[PDB]
């Protein structure tokens, strides 16, 4: 397997303030990633696919550009609507692995 | 001028061992190349590569192409074939063309003017002596529509000849189709001719229930011996010969009378994008046969199973007829916008496309030389080989003309269907020069013959079915825009036979 | 739009097989040409992939799970079923159904998700 | 030449009058190459597909004849420690031929159980079972199940007899005889490993299999045996035999497993070495590049070679111990159907002849019980079989 | 009784039997890498068409080949038969994967396949193929 470690485990950052969550793959994943968002108790929902390509449903504020060993999800102009954990996924090699979680406040 | 020159026939009559399918469509014929024969070559379009080099002509003549199955069979009809029958083949073809209407356009300012032109003629003739090129075998677009209410457009006729780059050679042949006696129809005339298919072997629409290597009786031992042990154990001068009886315990080694057919390995690509190598191997890594210094991709290739049992993500690179779903763009479409057919059924008696054919011993063993083997990537016919030909999907072609040559081996064409040395003649049509276009009806009727399923199999067959899960729109039908969409390609092989 | 619903028991006896089923509304598994896959969320922990099933029936399993899981694809009723064998106390979490693919990222990222299904393995 | 053979046969009771699924898993499973799935039937079949059945120590069969008579039914009853055999006169034996080729065809696999070569012998009718499609030990939905009870068959009490005639379809006469530009080339070859009967030459490392050539079908490697007809060895050296290139018969009384090279008679095709390539040598050399000033002319070796125009070849010879006919697999295409173990390849070979003892239940209970009766009388039957073939000669 | 000898040169080559003005309904695999996302794997299909004719699916293939060596100092049949000094074509040796590149190798000799056609230039035996002498 390939480990995934999101550097902030719990990042308390309030409304309006820019936040960035970073998760580093154990080995190069060739920019294959998938940030997710889970509000408590509901199933997660995709946010960014591949490295920087935004999903149709998600608001413009979410963004992130991976260099392939390093990845960041920058929530810009954080609105109160989303306080949730954030997971990242590798697509590079089986088995797919979602590292830890980043709970934001 | 004031009386219908023909009727409307579409239906299918299932009678005993025979099937009569009749399809009628409404067509439109414009004028091509401004009534001129125009030379065409890649130098016009930029002529990038020597592989893509072509030298040919474009003629104002259009032609009718009914060569695909879904022209003749409604989805339900087709279902009644693949489910109940072990084979079929065409017998008679009866073609009719009529209700010609010639229109003319004089464009004045914004609005163009369109009205009947009564004295205009529409020339139509067939090539039944096969003096022209035969373009109906290459699975081009422009055929009759799958859905009757679709009005279509007659394709333009073109052909190619010998070339070196964009330049020609002395042996290149130029055919003027005006040089052919052809019938001329005014708005009251009709056109009709009949055709008797030459004898072709039944197409098989059954899946073997046994695999070529399991034909044995599982309860009994052969009387043949094979070499079990070449040593007793580790040590010095341990060489020994130990024969065993081949039998149900070890079935891999038994002597067998027949062997699977030919294989030419295709590179295997996965539909999960990330199992694939991170490079461009689309043309560089593909299998390809070379002719006169021009490389040719091997598509679809010899008939071979698409994948090993239990793994379906992968598919051979060029080794599968790839249709496409409706609305699919013409360039760089996604993996799911195309429908990739897979030969699951023929895996039992044919080699896997993406696997080697086997091993061969590549050197002579002695005390100082180990037995060295190497893989067989390409394997041609040997005595004893049996194989199954590629299936014919509902969207695929029916027939293709056998190039007239010295010899051939198993002429059955590689994209499926029935190889023929005198296929149904081409039908050429044009608007006689006098801005002009014509329209009308075309009814084509082929009589198909059947081979019934006689088998004593106790448990039920695998049959083709339609799902029942409350979908937004029914399959093989129209959406709210009147767009007839064929959701998935349909094999012919469901019923089962013994090997 | 693709709606995904899971159903099955919400309580299973230990060392009894676990069975859930995901009935997908809005597409047709046979003609959609996308991968369908499961993941599991042990409580308060990171989600771990279980496996996926390509529309023709091919299947990938997660080696971490040791040959317990089996993903059956019932195409006619347009639903696919997860079965994991010899359940233990450790194997209890919310099981999500998902569509594993999209045009560019088929069988990679999970765009459409189930509502979730709680399963508590207990004695 | 009209060859007639009569034999005496004994037919037991198989599976206690029952059908049983069989897969490798009931047998322990071995490995994937050896995996199988299929069923076993109580029906025994008469297999007379061997040369010696018809012969005492160009040609091709024309007509066939078959006769089954003198039906004699027995039953064994063990009282305490001793058994007693008493003729049951009202018992019935069933026999039918499958002439539509609707069942699987197992007469082509060269199994044991043939009519014996020596006219005094009494043989046991082998059991009939068949293999179908499988994945591992499991059955795919495509796998078929044949219940032979569902064919019309002929029930024979002790006075009745069974006979039918068969007509061979036309087949080719068997052949039983031996730098300048040439008009024809020698036939195809698929090279085999080379084993010497003198153990010193073979190396210590195991090579029976990894070494043998095999053909992969659906990802299951099967040994190539006997292989396309090829010369067994070069002229002058008779001690070398292709590893998987020849028919190998066991001597009278030979054991089943791990028998030495002495107990087995190793045939060789050296008669056909005139027109056919050697199994242990490459077909020849092909050029691997273009010669120039900067690169020397290189060649490479052809290990396997298919059919090419101008190739002429001999089929494999047939032996007095070996098979006669096999059924050409029903397929869209095949080439040179002559089977690789030799003989004649046919589209409609002589049919299987299936036979079983009609089971007689023991006493039923005095109260109705819906379950099928698993209590039967121990029973077997015996009789005469006489087969006759009218052979054509050249 | 022998087949009529053929004494003509085919006007068209085998691979060019297509109609140059019309697309096939079949797709081929055009592009295996995105290149925009810095070589993210991707899978793209495009219609086999007269613009790119090398890729179109053909019903028939050229006849057999057994290579010869070219020496520097039958060109009419070059339509349906391969050149004696050139390779018949390529095959794929191995399965590609993420950690292994797709390899291909040359076919020096090629036996008959179903669907081959060819042009030309008897022992008493159990079998022969196309007895016409060399």
């Amino acid at each position: 397997d390939i480990q995934m470690t999101q550097s902030p485990s719990f990042v308390s950052a309030s409304v309006g303030d820019r936040v960035n969550i970073t998760c580093r793959a154990s080995q190069g994943i060739n920019s294959w990633l998938a940030w997710y968002q889970q509000k408590p108790g509901k199933a997660p929902k995709l946010l960014i696919y591949s490295a920087s390509s935004l999903q149709s449903g998600v608001p413009s504020r979410f963004s992130g550009s991976g260099s392939g060993t390093d990845f960041t999800l920058t929530i810009s102009t954080l609105q109160p609507e989303d306080f949730a954990t954030y997971y990242c996924q590798q697509a590079n090699s089986f088995p797919y692995t979602f590292g830890q979680g980043t709970k934001v406040d | 001028v004031g009386s219908s020159s023909g009727n409307w026939h579409c239906d299918s009559q299932w009678l005993g061992d025979r099937v009569i399918t009749t399809s009628t469509r409404t067509w439109a014929l414009p004028t091509y190349n401004n009534h001129l024969y125009k030379q065409i070559s890649n130098s016009t379009s930029g002529g990038s590569s020597n592989d893509n080099a072509y030298f040919g002509y474009s003629t104002p003549w259009g032609y009718f192409d009914f060569n695909r199955f879904h022209c003749h069979f409604s989805p339900r009809d087709w279902q009644r074939l693949i489910n109940n029958n072990w084979g079929f083949r065409p017998k008679r073809l009866n073609f009719k063309l009529f209700n010609i209407q010639v229109k003319e356009v004089t464009d004045n300012n914004g609005v163009k003017t369109i009205a009947n032109n009564l004295t205009s003629t529409v020339q139509v003739f067939t090539d039944s002596d096969y003096q022209l090129p035969y373009v109906l075998g290459s699975a081009h677009e422009g055929c009759l529509p799958p859905f009757p209410a679709d009005v279509f457009m007659i394709p333009q006729y073109g052909y190619l000849t010998l070339n070196d780059g964009s330049q020609a050679v002395g042996r290149s042949s130029f055919y003027c189709l005006e040089y052919f006696p052809s019938q001329m129809l005014r708005t009251g005339n009709n056109f009709q001719f009949s055709y008797e298919f030459e004898n072709v072997p039944f197409h098989s629409s059954y899946a073997h229930s046994q695999s070529l290597d399991r034909l044995m009786n599982p309860l009994i031992d052969q009387y043949l011996y094979y070499l079990s042990k070449t040593i007793n154990g580790s040590g010095q001068n341990q060489q020994t010969l130990k024969f065993s009886v081949a039998g149900p315990s070890n079935m891999a080694v038994q002597g067998r009378n027949y062997i699977p057919g030919p294989s030419y390995r295709q590179q295997r690509v996965s539909t999960t994008v990330t199992q694939n190598n991170n490079s461009e191997f689309a043309w560089p890594g593909a299998s390809s046969w070379a002719l006169n210094g021009r490389n040719s991709l091997m598509n679809p290739g010899p008939a071979m199973a698409s994948h090993k049992e239990g793994e379906d993500r992968f598919f051979p690179l060029s080794g599968s007829l790839i249709f496409g779903k409706q609305g699919t763009g013409r360039d760089n479409v996604d993996a799911d916008k195309v429908m990739i057919t897979n030969e699951e059924e023929i895996k039992t008696t044919n080699p896997v496309a993406t696997e080697s054919y086997g091993q061969v011993a590549t050197n002579h063993q002695s005390a100082q030389a180990q037995a060295q083997t190497g893989w067989v990537q390409n394997q041609g016919i040997l005595p004893g080989m049996v194989w199954q030909d590629r299936d014919v999907y509902l969207q695929g072609p029916i027939w293709a003309k056998i190039p007239h040559t010295d010899g051939n081996f198993h002429p059955s064409p590689l994209m499926g269907g029935f190889g023929m040395k005198h296929p149904p003649p081409q039908i050429l049509i044009k608007n006689t020069p006098v801005t002009q276009y014509s329209t009308g009806q075309v009814s084509v009727e082929i009589e198909w013959e059947l081979q019934k399923e006689n088998s004593k199999r106790w448990n039920p067959e695998i049959q083709y079915t339609s799902n029942y899960y409350k979908s937004n729109n029914v399959e093989f039908a129209v959406n709210t825009e009147g767009v007839y969409s064929e959701p998935r390609p349909i094999g012919t092989r469901y019923l089962t036979r013994n090997l | 739009q693709v709606q995904l619903q899971e159903s099955g028991p919400g309580l299973v006896k230990s060392s009894e097989t676990l069975s859930l089923t995901c009935t997908v509304s809005g597409e047709s598994i046979s003609s959609s040409s996308h991968y369908w896959g499961w993941i599991r969320q042990p409580p308060g922990k990171g989600l771990e992939f279980l496996g996926n099933v390509y529309y023709l029936g091919s299947t990938y399993y997660n080696p971490s799970l040791e040959s317990r899981v089996t993903i059956l694809l019932d195409t006619s009723k347009n639903q696919f079923s997860l079965k994991v064998n010899s359940v233990t106390v450790a194997d209890t979490a919310v099981y999500y159904c998902a569509r594993h693919g999209a045009g560019s990222y088929s069988g990679l990222f999970f765009d459409y998700w189930g509502q979730g299904a709680r399963v508590i393995v207990s004695s």
